[PDB]
């Protein structure tokens, strides 16, 4: 595939969730809480109530959505699966990615832990299984990379939850086909076919000896299983739209589920009758994480599509108008960036969050320009309008609810504009080529010494990422860090040739030309895009002071000498032919 | 254990390890390769470097064609990684204890036939070109690493004074037999190339240390003459 260089335009402590969360682990031995979010940061939380400020630490080496975490090895080792179809080890305890696991061909959504044998499955959308052992991955090194793969199949569809028992003797995966399959790890046969669902799976629990199964489902029922009976043993409808989230106790009698409706429900499974509304949440909920610190649980933290995660105590339920009102524990969170306008010039941003605030930004420098607070956006980009034209040279993604740029080759070299237009202080300018100079300006390869571009620098925190276009990253790392020994390395394997061209080798892209027609008003000309009017004005002149006695025009329409050819042909001109342009005596 | 196939490999690390400082990366049917995130560490490719030096030290023992490309690349190899600039001088002055005589009056000061294999009587140890490459690698040593060594002049001043008190028979070389033909005359050939050798190698060395000293000087002139006496009696018998 083609290599596209994306970069994160970004703080370089980003403390707070910048989108939702769709996966929760609780550590009772340290008291911290793991999210995955959506802003493809994990982040460790001290659920302490002394804490006034619980951030520990952001562990951030994802591309994109993290939809599940699991923490193993007594909290030693946290396992992520990612929208960026890759697995990863990381260290719990310090918060660095020890390895990457690129099994999967597809978006990563469940992970499967089983804590006796310390055995962990991943499966995605890519309808694969993989069984993993823990001590195998984290006993990795430099030389010892490679790991024997055992990996589950049969099924049909898209996997969206997986399950595994407590002895790791029982694995269940839910999917699309509205069906459960189970395996059993250990031999990796097919065990058996549940079905009786009508629509996706996203929850799946197991006891611990994996003989009852709990799946909750997009058609909004909960349905008990028998293993060994291989049947449907009970069916609980309590939530008016699709159940996402779903959690039991140690003793397997008492059903947590949350999902679109916003409503979480404390269900017995003795009997579907004694129901608790536990809380009425502000979003949809993606994932619960009960407290079992004591039985009954006294806590239950929910992660939703809002940055915002709340802890709801569980006082009284066993002691609709809700148990709860306002949340216990609440861990704060940011804003997402959910729309974006790039202004006339290619160069700046204005961007509107969540929060309805207004931003400005400059891409080029990779930063902030000013805050705008909460001014009408469409009003803005009226108010900042300006009549001229550069060709794109850069695409937008607010995936994570950030702003991340993507320069890829077929556009990047494509605007050329001059430094006088430009804020530097007059030779011409290509964007996308200085950016790339900036991006990598740490490399020593790009090192000839002066560093950089000359004009502009991105700050050192900007995270730069290679990937494939539409496909898997190769490389990620930190503007500051391309000097180091090992950065540097992976560089030359991953920089392309035309990122090279312009960074080491220095080359200069292509100046595109718009040819064009000068005909008298009552000989077809080719001149550079960037050309002003006042050089076609005294053209003309010297073919019958130039500015004072001439003036062109273009669809019977004056055209300003400071004006550039390149923006008359896309404002004025609306046509599909060559430019014409007219010229008369003042 | 095929051979021409280990001159390869030889000639492939030589080069490769010349040319770059850092060695080293950073399967069945059902094995995979794992992106492991981990530093680079500077001990472990210098244990990486080193163990391939150990395996060209090795080598030394083979035909001599594969000892001719080793002491051609040592000093490329030595001035490329300067850590593996000890492993250079014990591997290089273990080989040349295997045929400098030491005891301080014997005379000759090298076993000129322990470098001589006969099975057809044909070269086994280029003496002449051991002594080139150590030679120059100490020359840069003594003035690169600075701001055995101190061994190494020894025996070669060692070397230089015995070389030129030598009568030219201790050689067993005015003319015994000179032939092409006689294993005895192709023996004495090869050996008047490599007492010739040193003679160069030598005139080399004397002629940087010690500076522009007199005493030096005259020793490059009976080193000079000692080479002159034995190529002029190998050009009028040829």
């Amino acid at each position: 595939r083609k290599v596209q260089v994306s970069y994160v335009i970004r703080d370089e402590v980003e403390k707070y969730n910048r989108n939702g969360v769709n996966a929760l682990q609780l550590d009772p031995a340290l008291n911290r809480l793991f999210t995955a979010g959506r802003d493809s940061i994990i982040r460790i939380w001290s659920v302490n109530q002394h804490k006034q400020d619980p951030y520990i630490a952001s562990m951030e080496h994802h591309t994109d959505w993290v939809n599940d975490i699991v923490l193993c090895c007594n909290g030693k080792t946290l396992i992520s699966a990612s929208s960026d179809t890759t697995v990863k080890v990381w260290n719990a305890h310090k918060g660095f990615c020890m390895s990457t696991l690129r099994t999967h061909k597809d978006y990563v959504k469940a992970l499967a832990y089983a804590k006796d044998k310390e055995l962990v499955a991943s499966a995605g959308l890519d309808r694969q299984i993989f069984l993993w052992d823990v001590n195998t991955l984290t006993a990795l090194t430099a030389s010892n990379n490679t790991v024997t793969t055992s990996s589950l199949s049969g099924n049909k569809d898209s996997i969206y939850s997986l399950a595994m028992n407590q002895l790791g003797t029982i694995i269940v995966s839910g999917s699309t086909e509205k069906v459960l399959r189970v395996w059993d790890p250990r031999t990796c046969a097919k065990l058996m076919k549940l079905k009786g669902h009508t629509d996706n799976v996203k929850a799946l629990l197991l006891n611990r000896d994996g003989t009852q199964c709990l799946s909750g489902s997009s058609d909004g029922t909960i349905r008990l299983w028998s293993l060994g009976q291989q049947r449907c043993i009970a069916t609980y409808r309590v939530h008016d739209e699709g159940v996402w989230a779903l959690q039991v106790n140690d003793a397997f009698t008492h059903v947590y589920s949350g999902g679109r409706d916003r409503k979480i429900y404390c269900t017995d499974l003795r009997n579907p009758d004694i129901r608790v509304l536990i809380c009425e949440e502000k979003a949809p909920v993606l994932k619960m994480e009960l407290d079992r610190s004591a039985d009954p649980p006294p806590a239950i933290w929910v992660a939703t599509t809002k940055s915002t995660v709340n802890k709801w105590t569980l006082k009284g339920i066993h002691n609709i108008t809700p148990l709860c009102t306002q949340p216990d524990q609440v861990i704060k969170g940011g804003a997402s960036i959910i729309q974006c306008h790039i202004l006339n010039d290619k160069r700046h941003i204005l961007t509107k969050d969540t929060n309805n605030n207004v931003a400005y930004w400059d891409v080029l420098k990779a930063c902030k320009v000013e805050d705008l607070g909460k001014v009408d956006f469409e009003d803005e980009i009226k108010k900042r309008f300006k009549m001229v034209y550069v060709p794109n040279w850069f695409s937008v993604d607010l995936k994570t609810g950030m702003l991340t740029i993507t320069l890829d080759e077929s556009d990047c070299f494509a605007a050329w504009v001059s430094a006088k237009d430009a804020g530097f202080s007059d030779p011409k300018l290509n964007l996308g080529g200085l950016l790339l100079q900036a991006l990598l300006e740490y490399w020593p390869r790009t090192h000839v010494v002066q560093k950089g571009n000359g004009y502009f620098q991105v700050p050192p925190h900007t995270p730069v990422i290679f990937g494939e276009a539409g496909g898997r990253t190769l490389f990620r790392l930190l503007c500051r860090d391309s000097g180091g020994e090992t950065e540097s390395m992976l560089l030359n394997e991953t920089v392309p040739q035309w990122v090279i061209d312009i960074t080491v080798d220095k080359n200069m892209p292509k100046f595109n030309k718009i040819p064009f027609y000068l005909q008298p008003h009552a000989d077809r000309l080719s001149a550079s895009d960037m050309l002003q009017v006042r050089k076609v004005m005294e053209h003309v002149y010297e073919k019958i002071l130039a500015e004072e006695k001439i003036e062109l025009l273009c669809q019977d329409q004056v055209l300003d000498p400071n004006m550039d050819l390149r923006t008359v042909k896309h404002f004025i001109w609306k046509s599909g032919g060559d430019l014409t342009l007219h010229y008369r005596q003042k | 254990n095929q051979l021409d196939a280990r001159k390869s490999a030889v000639a492939g690390f030589l080069l490769l390890l010349k040319n770059f400082k850092v060695l080293g990366s950073l399967l069945s049917v059902s094995q995979v390769h794992v992106d492991v995130h981990s530093h680079y560490n500077s001990v472990a490719n210098e244990t990486f470097c080193l163990e391939i030096m150990d395996s060209l030290r090795r080598c030394l023992s083979q035909q001599a064609d594969v000892r001719l490309m080793l002491y051609e690349g040592f000093y490329d190899v030595l001035r490329r990684n300067s850590q593996l600039a000890n492993s250079v001088m014990q591997t290089l002055l273990s080989q040349l204890k295997q045929f400098y005589e030491p005891k301080p009056d014997l005379l000759p000061p090298l076993k000129l036939e322990a470098c001589i294999l006969t099975q057809k009587i044909s070269l086994q140890e280029p003496l002449d070109y051991l002594l080139c490459c150590i030679q120059h690698c100490l020359a840069w040593y003594k003035n690169t690493v600075i701001p055995f060594y101190e061994d190494l002049d020894d025996i070669l001043e060692s070397i230089t004074n015995r070389m030129i008190k030598s009568e030219l028979e201790d050689f067993e070389l005015k003319s015994a037999d000179f032939s092409q033909s006689t294993s005895i005359g192709i023996k004495n050939n090869i050996c008047a190339f490599l007492v010739m050798g040193v003679c160069e190698v030598l005139i080399e060395y004397n002629f940087s240390i010690s500076s522009f000293s007199k005493n030096r000087f005259e020793d490059i002139l009976s080193l000079f003459m000692c080479y002159k006496k034995l190529s002029d009696i190998l050009n009028e018998k040829a």
